[PDB]
RNA sequence: GGGUGUUACAGCCCCGCCCCGGCAGCAGCAGCUCGCCGAAUCCCGGGGCCGAGGGAGCGAGACCCGUGCGCCGCGCUCUC
RNA sequence: CCGUCGGGCCCGGGGGGCCACGCGUCCAGCGCACGGGGUCGGCGGCGAUGUCGGCUACCCACCCGACCCGUCUU
RNA sequence: CCCAUACCCGGCCGUCGCUGGCAGUCGGCAGAGCGAGAAAGAGAGGGACGCUACGCCGCGACGAGUAGGAGGGC
């Protein structure tokens, strides 16, 4: 059996560790959520520059 | 200590090693850990039935570390991408041998 | 109506000092003199055009005397603009120091 | 439940679970 | 029975849906929807009636055969591949042909065909290039655009329309649609000063001109 | 240029109270003022080399003889 | 008494995510695919007297390598 | 940043190991299986290839060599 890298190949990892799906479902919703809270401050910082 | 370069492996370093370079010694044959049944077929009598079970038994040195660690074939790493400082002398004196405590992780990221 | 290839020199074979690996050629593209500007040429198709005695068939043309050895720029070499290239046939040693063309058409822009 | 022998009577509610 | 709803959960990253399987369970409302539970043909003849067995046994057997190959999964035919495109190439872009007999000619890009090639056309009135397919790999994307969001290119033409048939003579169909789209871009390229003169000129490399060094 | 000296028409340093004085911000796109990292990590892209192996079966099943996208693994839709 | 983004499936009481879904009683089909090692259900050219192919084997050139074998001997 | 015959991934050859697998080609006297983490029973009241078994097949690991030894030489 050709050993496929579980780190690169996604579904090979889920074949070994099915929890890695939800590990990686988060750290996407989390990063995107942290990313918009980042720009909401920079958008509110400019609202502090003119004010 | 002139011949080895050891340290204290990080959790992530244990993950990448077991996953990318993890081969099991099944029936005295170096067999690639491609699915969990290969582990449970040999380490089932210690409740180690997946890669996570094996990684947990390795990282947090467990009651069955010996059998679990002896199940893994010795990791065949590649040469360190980026070079070495000096192979012949100890790490503290600007070389590479000896105990580089937590810096072993940087060396694993390059060899793995 | 004009030139559509870059000028490059067949510098030499990939070698150590007392061993040479003729399956890989070292190119010196004119104009580029640092690694950070070779990445434009990676993957580009390079050709060694020469002419021989007997006539050879020509794609889209009648038999002339010109022949080629096709290759491609594989990866950057060294630290000052040189670049490695692999050809379908190891370049002949009589090409050391002669012009080989570096086309643009495998383009990534 | 995951035991092959002594879990047989345990993973039978699952047969009625999708039903 | 029913018109199918689109896939409820949106893709987050390739292979990872946005909702977990328990949230997927309540989203499908599955909690309230538990479900519990040729070869013979008889023909008349003028005798009696005969029964023909269609697809009869083969009348020849080769001395040796090859065994059937194993099964792979990720290998699709070319017609089912996904068609990429550089982000620099957008409809209205001016390209530079590199390989075909129109070397160096600066042509205007219209659309990408299903086969993957670009439906490019320099105005035949300017650079002598008709409606022509071109592979996106062998073109340079110039950073000069024109707005062709108001051109209605015919849909009857496609990759099958430009496929080589079998001496080549230009069909009347090739001519009529040529002027059809050319009569809609030429009024647009002339709005940009010196643009029509830029399309007549060919691209070439001179002394000291280095492609990595220059932007286009 | 030289001397004097304590803010003067420049500044620098230390100490106490000022909510750690308050406020952005944060090992900083002032892309380089100084770190170690990732179960506290993920996404996307580009170049290079390779493609070894070749009967893995699925489903009507003894109320039927078909079919060569089949194992594991991920989650789509339908029988609301 | 104070502290802990503490531990107790985060003890118990008055907006976002869960590999959670039956009742009572006692104490199954259709597809898609990062999935057991590549395929195209994708194409283009040149080919009857000079072109095409011919690793090898004939000669020659060039780059790198390369001291003459047998033997006794550290 | 450069490169060793070292190390990593892949191909092929051979050797060694598993003292591995294959007699199951069990077909209208038919029923198409033993990849399965868990001492033991799918127990009764018209259909490619193959198996010179000294054959065929699958996994792993490994390969310097004088004196010398042994084996195999379609």
């Amino acid at each position: 059996v050709l050993k496929k890298n579980p780190l690169k190949n996604l579904r090979i990892m889920l074949k070994l560790n099915p929890y890695a799906k939800t590990m990686r479902r988060n750290t996407i919703l989390r990063q995107a959520r942290n990313h918009k809270l980042r720009v909401e401050r920079a958008a509110a910082a400019l609202a502090a520059k003119s004010d | 200590e002139p011949y080895i370069a050891w340290g204290y492996p990080n959790l992530k370093s244990v993950n990448e090693l077991i996953y990318k370079r993890g081969y099991g010694k099944i029936n005295k044959k170096r067999i690639a850990l491609t699915d969990n049944t290969l582990i449970a077929r040999s380490l089932g009598k210690y409740n180690i039935i997946c890669m996570e079970d094996l990684i947990h038994e390795i990282y947090t040195v467990g009651k069955h570390f010996k059998e679990a660690n002896n199940f893994l074939w010795p990791f065949k790493l590649s040469s360190p991408r980026g070079g070495m400082k000096k192979k012949t002398t100890h790490f503290v004196e600007g070389g590479d041998a000896g105990n580089r405590e937590d810096q072993i992780n940087r060396l694993i990221r390059r060899m793995n | 109506s004009g030139r559509l290839w870059c000028k490059a020199i067949f510098a030499g074979y990939k070698r150590g000092l007392r061993n040479q690996r003729e399956h890989t050629a070292l190119l010196k593209i004119e104009g580029v003199y640092a690694r950070d500007e070779t990445e434009f040429y990676l993957g580009k198709r390079c050709a060694y055009v020469y002419k021989a005695k007997n006539n050879t068939v020509t794609p889209g043309g009648k038999p002339n005397k010109t022949r080629v050895i096709w290759g491609k720029v594989t990866r950057a070499h060294g630290n000052s603009g040189m670049v490695r290239a692999k050809f379908r046939s190891n370049l002949p040693a009589k090409a050391i120091g002669h012009r080989i063309r570096v086309m643009l058409y495998p383009s990534r822009i | 439940i995951a035991h092959p022998k002594l879990g047989r009577r345990a993973r039978a509610r699952i047969a009625r679970g999708l039903r | 029975k029913g018109k199918p709803h689109c896939s409820r959960n949106p893709v987050l990253v390739r292979g990872i849906g946005r909702y977990s399987r328990s949230a997927m369970y309540s989203r499908k409302a599955l909690y309230k929807r538990k479900y519990a539970a040729l070869a013979t043909v008889t023909k008349p003849v003028g005798g009696g009636t005969r029964v023909v067995k269609l697809r009869k046994m083969p009348r020849y057997y080769p001395t040796e055969d090859v065994p059937r190959k194993l099964l792979s999964h990720g290998k699709k035919p070319f017609s089912q591949h996904v068609r990429k495109l550089r982000a620099s190439i957008t409809p209205g872009t001016i390209l530079i042909i590199l390989t075909g007999r129109h070397r160096g000619k600066r042509v205007v890009f219209l659309k990408q065909l299903s086969s993957g090639l670009l439906l490019v056309t320099g105005p035949l009135s300017l650079n002598r290039v008709p409606l022509r397919r071109t592979h996106q790999k062998f073109v340079i994307a110039t950073s000069t655009k024109i707005d062709i969001s108001g051109v209605k290119i015919p849909k009857h033409l496609t990759d099958a329309y430009f496929k080589k048939k079998k001496k080549y003579e230009i069909t009347e169909q090739r001519k009529v649609d040529q002027k059809a789209v050319d009569s809609q871009i030429l009024p647009k390229i002339k709005a940009v000063p010196q643009l029509q003169g830029y399309l007549r000129s060919v691209f070439a490399l001179t002394n000291g001109v280095y492609p990595h060094k220059l932007v286009f």
